RNA sequence: CCCCACUAUGCUUAGCCCUAAACCUCAACAGUUAAAUCAACAAAACUGCUCGCCAGAACACUACGAGCCACAGCUUAAAACUCAAA
């Protein structure tokens, strides 16, 4: 348990963390606020309410 | 010799054009939002097609176009409904502009 | 009365009813080169009909066919013989990516 | 009734296998059969492995047996098959070609089903 | 046993990237429905709770693909409102 | 050629070779990834046992034996006994869906073997025993 | 309840036993979609005709009698006492 024999190993493990620290602090921003691909469920149910089923006779 | 209604009908181009799928017609823009192009066709509902990457300048209001019509309004009934869903807009391909 | 009313008859513009690509074709539980392209490559599992294409009769014959071939000891059971694995794909079904 | 004999004999040599589809159609003919005609569908790999009479087999000579038969004939040949060493596996099945296939329209599409529940107010 | 090996359930490592196959392997048993065969399979399911879990899993298909099939037929709808403000 | 995941059929010409040797002659990695433990045993193509390794002969005991990390040890000892007996590439013929299903091969990897195939081997019987009865938890 | 082991039992043969939330709790046959559409819920509302069955709750899948290869069984099946509800 020196950290003087295990630098490398340590700066790697330290330099992947702050990697995934910045992309964490992406996805968010991107992947919750795009809605990339399918759309959400509270844009997909606004939709839904513009043409909703109808069970019965009017 | 008043013409009858069942005479107009019989006559008509769009009694004469018969099933609509498939069928090259020529298109009016009358609305535009964005780049979503409304063009009407002589039809009951109007189609809704997105301007081409090519001359997407050329495609204003007035605009004479050319469509393949997929249908003339896009209904479907889905489970436990007593009616058919309409969205009121017909289902069409924008090939082009038509020109003289 | 007049002639321009509507007249009563079939629907001229209708379209013949579509049928599965072996419609009108001999299932036989000898040939297994064409028994082999509704079995599943890695696994021998027999492909359902939305996967295979086939309607109600035929989806029957192929399944029934499949069982017999497989032990009177014309086809295996556990996979498709590598045989036939460049046959043509008629299955609607995809396992890489 | 019109059959169909599918038969898996050991791979062997000319002069045995030959031996060996004589003495099996005439089996058929001591049964009072009527034997159509005879199919080779050539040697080939069994798709398993397959243990019969105290050996195991990876290939086989695959042979068909077109004939007619009375109806008490082919469980008495199924016993005979059961005996001869030189036959992997014999299946007797009523020939394909006797049963005529119908004609089929087409595919009739089937529209989603309708009025499953009251049209009440839920 | 008695088949051959080396055969079924049996993919080739590309350029010796392992976890690629592997994910391949695991997605063919899922799409053939051995894994979740072989789960259902650790217990003995009474025949009767196999039939009411067939039904439950029938009735949810046919929902999940029809409430698909109208997501996918207003999907159009979504544009921009052409009248706004009227 | 493009790549092909199925593996050569023997008897078959094929071009594939692995220092020399072909898909047939290549050693063979049996792991047992049961649901409390993981086995794992190297033969050759005769069936020449190499090398034996499970998560009970590497010191784990009792519900350590049925993680991931425990299967992982057992296929970098397996791995180390193979590769004193000269063996680089294997296929993997791996059964059963417990925890060390993916982490003995990891375990494999990281002990210097090449996996050149996967295969599942995990016994589904096609109608066969009664299973025990369910649980009430 | 969880873990392990193992038996009757699940299988075959020959006889019994005759029960189930044996319920899709919706009797068979014929017909209708118009009128008043309909307490509620459930799986829309009805007509003709026939057989079976029901008449507060509990006592009671009980007692007694009778029948049955059934002997701690099955089928048929009450009453007294009790309550103003169920
Ligand atoms: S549609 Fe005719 S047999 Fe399949
Ligand atoms: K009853
Ligand atoms: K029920
Ligand atoms: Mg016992
Ligand atoms: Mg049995
Ligand atoms: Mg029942
Ligand atoms: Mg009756
Ligand atoms: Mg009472
Ligand atoms: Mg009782
Ligand atoms: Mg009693
Ligand atoms: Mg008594």
């Amino acid at each position: 348990f020196r950290d003087d024999a295990c630098r490398k190993e340590i700066q790697g493990f330290l330099d992947c963390a702050a990697r995934a620290q910045e992309a964490r602090k992406m996805r968010s921003i991107q992947e919750t606020l795009g809605e990339s691909g399918s759309l959400l469920p509270n844009k997909l149910n606004k939709l839904l309410q513009r043409f909703p089923n109808k069970p019965y006779l009017s | 010799n008043v013409e009858s209604f069942a005479s107009m009908l019989r006559h008509s181009p769009l009694t004469q054009m018969g099933p609509a799928k498939d069928k090259l017609v020529i298109g009016r823009i009358f609305h535009i939002v964005e780049n979503d192009l409304y063009i009407d066709f002589g039809g009951k509902f109007h189609c809704v097609c997105r301007r081409p990457e090519v001359d997407g300048e050329k495609y204003q209001k007035g605009t004479r176009v050319r469509l393949r019509l997929l249908d003339l309004e896009l209904t479907s009934r889905f489970l436990g409904a007593t009616t058919d869903t309409t969205v009121l807009e017909a289902n069409a391909v924008l090939l082009g502009i038509q020109e003289s | 009365s007049n002639e321009d009313l509507p007249i009563s008859m079939e629907n001229p513009y209708k379209e013949p009813l579509k049928k599965c690509i072996l419609c009108g074709k001999h299932v036989d539980y000898k040939n297994v080169q064409l028994l082999s392209q509704f079995v599943s490559p890695f696994t021998g599992c027999i492909y359902g009909r939305h996967i295979t294409g086939l309607c109600g009769k035929k989806q029957k014959e192929i399944t029934k066919a499949i069982k017999r071939a497989q032990i009177m000891g014309f086809m295996p059971v556990t996979y498709k013989d590598p045989a036939y694995l460049k046959d043509p794909k008629v299955c609607n079904i995809r396992y890489r990516e | 009734p019109r059959y169909e004999l599918a038969l898996i004999l050991k791979a062997m040599q000319r002069p045995e296998t030959a031996a060996t589809l004589k003495r099996t159609i005439e089996a058929l003919m001591d049964r009072g059969a009527i034997v159509r005609d005879l199919e080779n569908l050539g040697e080939r790999a069994l798709p398993y492995r397959i243990s019969a009479h105290s050996q195991q087999h990876n290939r086989g000579g695959y042979f068909l047996v077109d004939f007619y038969a009375p109806t008490a004939a082919v469980e008495s040949m199924v016993e005979h098959l059961s005996r001869d060493i030189d036959v992997i596996r014999g299946n007797i099945v009523k020939h394909p070609l006797t049963q005529e296939l119908k004609e089929c329209e087409g595919i009739v599409p089937v529209p989603l089903a309708e009025k499953l529940y009251s049209t009440k107010k839920r | 046993a008695k088949h051959l090996k080396f055969i079924a359930r049996t993919v080739m490592v590309q350029e010796g990237n392992v976890e690629s196959a592997y994910r391949t392997l695991n997605r063919i048993l899922t799409m053939d429905g051995l894994i979740e065969d072989i789960k259902h399979r650790r217990y003995y399911e009474k025949p009767c709770r196999r039939r009411q879990r067939e039904s439950y899993e029938r009735c949810r298909r046919i929902y999940n693909m029809e409430m698909a099939r109208k997501i996918n037929f207003l999907m159009r709808k979504n544009r921009a409102d052409p009248w706004q403000g009227c | 050629t493009k790549f092909s995941i199925y593996p050569p059929i023997p008897g078959e010409e094929s071009s594939l070779r692995w220092a020399g040797k072909k898909f047939e002659e290549i050693p063979i990695a049996h792991i047992k990834a049961s649901h409390n433990n993981t086995q794992i045993q190297v033969v050759s193509a005769s069936n020449e046992p190499l090398a034996f390794a499970s998560c009970g002969t590497e010191g784990f005991r009792n519900a350590k034996k049925g993680t991931g990390i425990a299967a992982q040890t057992a296929g970098i000892a397996a791995a180390a006994r193979a590769k004193q007996k000269g063996v680089i590439h294997i296929r993997v013929v791996v059964k059963g869906l417990g925890p060390g299903r993916l982490s003995a091969m990891h375990g494999l990897i990281m002990g210097g073997l090449e996996v050149i195939s996967i295969t599942d081997n995990t016994p589904i019987p096609h109608x066969g025993c009664r299973p025990r009865k369910a649980r009430k938890l």
